[PDB]
């Protein structure tokens, strides 16, 4: 945890290997130094709008995954509009991305709630799954809403 | 590698 | 689901730690390490333990134990075959899943943990697209990464991911089209005092290393299908020309690869290929005793048994014990007082057998009974189930590759009581 | 022979695959070109005349002219489509009102004689957009299913979030690239 | 000596010259440094963390970080000041609002003990603005004339246009790349 500042200042290198590691200690040690942390947000940021769509994945699961309390705003930003981002594996990893939220925030539970009737309307056979797992973690007792899916 | 192997 | 995995050594100490949620304080693996200290042997650990504030879910296997950690409720299935998963994905990286493989190599397993489980739920499980994802440590991919800088990590998700056939990369070529199918059995068995059968089962499973290129559709069928039955299937089979056709016509991915499995059904008599004679004396306070085993082939199909070792667990009252083998190995660990005798081949002009004294512990009473009798054995060129193969067409290339099959059988859990 | 030179260029990718950007103003072909050459957002005015970027890809240097769409210039892109190997048409996935001239305007391009031999990709940019008409009403208002003898294709684009410019390069990979 | 690497980049400019550039929102410094490394003009909105781009100019390899000038970030600067060479202060041409807190972060900031060894250079963007502040009027509001023992300099500048980005990247150059 000593090493925090000097880590950080790489999370925006251009070598891959370089970025997943970096990643790994930032999703390792981010809810010790909550200032610290902050700053690979706006890394975050720009990587969502890469029009490589792996480097989207990798991005939104980072982003989802740091736990400080302060970028809850930007997390529901980065969720809602990953909600369409028409790029299947992105859309997999946004349901898992909006289990993380949840467990984050609970306050978020209705906005939570409507993204999730989004997604199961989705005909691509690779989110179903996810989208049904972020469905039992977050509103187990919204019966209604599989109605039309079954 | 092929060796040991019945034909079919 | 899982909120961080502790991988420790039956030693007691904790090598690989990993976290997903939040950081679960090592205090508890104590919890395991106490109910660890209460069995009676590493075996005998329970796979779900609990403790005031967590739940411990764990996998046996490989002299290493896999704990994982659990808040919420979670199907016990799902969670105990995510962790034999990972040892599996081990193994297929490398070779095995030992501290030894692990502490060499950390930065590679502990990169593969984080693309696998993400947040606890499955991320990326099948094994093409795990080896596409990051690539295998070879030596000369090392080499060649110092050299250029090139990455073990990806920049394409690779297609098969979002195919209609998500278990194989699309685009593989190789000059050398070839592939091989192993039909591999095991005779579960139970056999009496008297060498009856008590009782008995086959356990067959069909094994495919593939190396097509392209987009190929292998079909297998058997000339007696009747005889399959309670038959697995991956998902790379289409179960419906199954139900249909009896056919196994499906799209195999690259690599090392289980196909289906099978039993047979108790209907037809197992063939037992190995008979033995047995004989232990245990005179009630005796220093010494006898032992007599003789391993003999009943019913060998005409094929040679080979491979054939003879284990048991002798009871306290054994203290060493005298005897000669008639070939392989005769070796006897007085500590943990097990019996273990690498027989080997057996010859028709002269049946193996091991005989002697036991050196028993003097005014130590005899055992109530005789520990069971196991033995390994292993036949090559012959499948007891009698399941053939009938063909194995292709569709959708044009080359014709080496085609070649197995039949091998090695023994099942085959136990002698005496 | 000593053809070490073309070796040397397929040791890291010789194809060139020339492409020929056009469509209707507004259409979003211009922000996706330089998204592609860059990747961010540009500030950008109108175009009147033409652009050139040159982006490799999968071993592939793929060389795309963005030439205005604007009426003031439209007739000028006759100059441009001789010795072209691809088309890319950019539709508004919006633009339910100027629908019918881009159809007529792309039937007329296809009627060159010199893309007669060009494969058409059709990019539905804007699909952000929550009236923006999905794929299959694309296809059926441009009506790219009644062509004939013409490789086609289409693909639903977000340029704003770059959704699908990879995947539009890697059709072209496939078809452009093909096996000869 | 075996010292052939570092001649080998002397033969094409092996000069850093690491530079932070701090200031407050909406001075335009990240529009200057994506400017700086792609030459156009690229959508962006608030940046709340930092970005990094490394330009090569004069044979010089510039790197420049772009630290947010959000206050929710503002005191996180102190974690790089260390090992800089070069320390970018924009000031808004038009900002005769937050000009005062602009020069009080800019002097908390020349006091850092790490950064006593810098130098500074003052870019006063938004030139265009019609209403924009002179180089003359920026100063005598930020008082870098009362400054001591520490080189400075201030160069109007404009972003849209890129007007004297390259010229404030030649007064680096000739300070940064001094005599030692
Ligand atoms: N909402 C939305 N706007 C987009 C999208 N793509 C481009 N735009 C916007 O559409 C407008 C026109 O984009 P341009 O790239 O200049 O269009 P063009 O096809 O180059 O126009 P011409 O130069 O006249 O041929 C700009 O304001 C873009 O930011 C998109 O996917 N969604
Ligand atoms: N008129 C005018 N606007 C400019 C100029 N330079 C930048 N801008 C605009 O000023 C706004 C803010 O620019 P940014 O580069 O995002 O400002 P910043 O300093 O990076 O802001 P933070 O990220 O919050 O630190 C944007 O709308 C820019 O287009 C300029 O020279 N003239
Ligand atoms: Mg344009
Ligand atoms: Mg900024």
């Amino acid at each position: 945890s000593e090493l925090f500042p000097a880590v950080v200042k790489n999370v925006a290198s251009k070598n891959i290997e370089i970025k997943k590691l970096v990643y790994v200690y930032l999703v390792r040690y981010a809810e010790e130094q909550q200032d610290l942390a902050l700053l690979s947000i706006s890394t975050f940021q720009r990587a969502l709008k890469d029009p490589n769509q792996l480097i989207r994945a990798s991005a939104l699961r980072v982003l989802s995954s740091i736990r400080v309390p302060i970028i809850v705003p930007i997390m529901m930003l980065a969720i809602k509009e990953a909600s369409a981002d028409l790029s299947p594996y992105v859309r997999k990893n946004a349901a898992h991305a909006i289990q993380k939220l949840y467990s984050l925030d609970p306050e978020q539970k209705e906005m939570l709630i409507e993204v999730i009737e989004k997604l199961l309307k989705d005909k691509s056979t690779l989110v179903a799954g996810s989208v049904v797992m972020a469905f039992e973690e977050v509103c187990p007792d919204r019966i209604d809403l599989i109605h039309k899916n079954y | 590698s092929h060796a040991g192997y019945q034909t079919i | 689901m899982i909120h961080s995995l502790f991988l420790i050594n039956c030693s007691g100490d904790i090598f690989l730690e990993k976290h997903w949620k939040s950081v679960v304080s090592q205090s508890v693996c104590d919890y395991f390490f106490e109910a660890q200290e209460k069995a009676a042997d590493v075996e005998n650990v329970p796979p779900v333990i609990s403790t005031p504030h967590h739940y411990l879910i764990s996998i046996y296997r490989d002299k290493l134990f896999f704990v994982s950690v659990i808040q919420t409720e979670v199907p016990p299935l799902f969670v105990i075959e995510f962790l034999h998963r990972v040892a599996d994905t081990f193994q297929d990286y490398f070779g095995e899943c030992s501290e030894a493989a692990i502490k060499d190599n950390v930065v590679i397993v502990y990169e593969l943990l984080e693309e696998m489980l993400d947040n606890g739920f499955p991320l990326a499980t099948e094994s093409n697209i795990l080896k596409e994802l990051i690539k295998p440590p070879t030596i000369l991919r090392s080499v060649v990464n110092s050299i250029t800088g090139s990455s073990n990590v990806g920049d394409t998700l690779p297609t098969g991911q979002l195919s209609n056939i998500p278990w194989r990369r699309a685009g593989v070529k190789y000059t050398n089209n070839e592939a091989y199918f192993d039909v591999v059995e095991e005779i579960d068995a139970i056999i009496d005092k008297s060498g009856s059968t008590v009782f008995a089962e086959i356990q067959g499973v069909i094994d495919a290393c593939i190396k097509l290129s392209g987009m190929p559709d292998l079909s297998l069928s058997f000339m007696n299908p009747r005889l399959l039955d309670d038959v697995s299937f991956h998902p790379c089979i289409r179960f419906k020309r199954w139900e249909s056709e009896r056919v196994l016509s499906f799209i195999p991915p690259d690599g090392n690869f289980r196909l289906i499995s099978y039993r047979v059904s108790s209907q037809n008599l197992v063939a037992i290929p190995v008979y033995v004679k047995h004989s232990i004396s245990f005179k009630e306070n005796s220093s010494c005793g006898r032992f007599d085993i003789t391993i003999g082939p009943k019913q060998n199909m005409g094929k040679t048994i080979e491979g054939i070792t003879v284990t048991v667990h002798m009871p306290k009252v054994v203290l060493n014990m005298n005897l000669t083998p008639t070939q392989g190995s005769y070796t006897f660990d007085p500590v943990t007082k097990v019996l273990t005798w690498d027989v080997g081949k057996i010859t028709p002009q002269k049946l193996p057998s091991l005989k002697g004294l036991v050196n028993l512990q003097s005014g130590a009473p005899k055992p109530e009974e005789n520990p069971s009798l196991n033995i390994q054995f292993k036949i090559q060129q012959l499948a007891i189930s009698g399941l053939k193969v009938n063909r194995l067409d292709m569709y959708g290339e044009k080359y014709k590759p080496f085609k070649g099959v197995k039949y091998v059988t090695k023994a099942g859990k085959f136990q002698v009581r005496t | 022979g000593n053809i070490f030179a073309n070796l040397f260029k397929g040791l890291f990718g010789k194809k060139e695959m020339r492409i020929l950007m056009v469509g209707l103003d507004a259409a979003g072909k211009t922000t996706i070109l330089y998204k592609l050459k860059l990747g961010e957002i540009v500030t950008t005015i109108p175009t009147i005349g033409f652009n050139v970027e040159t982006v490799e890809y999968k071993n592939i240097s793929f060389t795309v002219w963005d030439v205005g769409g604007l009426d003031k210039i439209r007739p000028l892109w006759r100059h441009y489509f001789q010795n072209t190997q691809g088309l890319i048409f950019v539709v508004d996935s919006n633009d339910r009102e100027r629908v019918n001239e881009a159809r007529e305007e792309l039937m007329r391009m296809l009627a060159e004689d010199e893309l007669r031999d060009a494969v058409l990709l059709v990019f539905a940019n804007k699909q952000d957009l929550p009236n923006a008409m999905n794929a299959a009403e694309i296809t059926d208002k441009l009506g790219l299913h009644s062509l004939r003898h013409r490789n086609w294709y289409i693909q639903a684009t977000c340029a704003t979030s770059g959704d699908g410019l990879y995947e539009g390069l890697d059709w072209l990979s496939n078809q452009l690239r093909n096996q000869k």
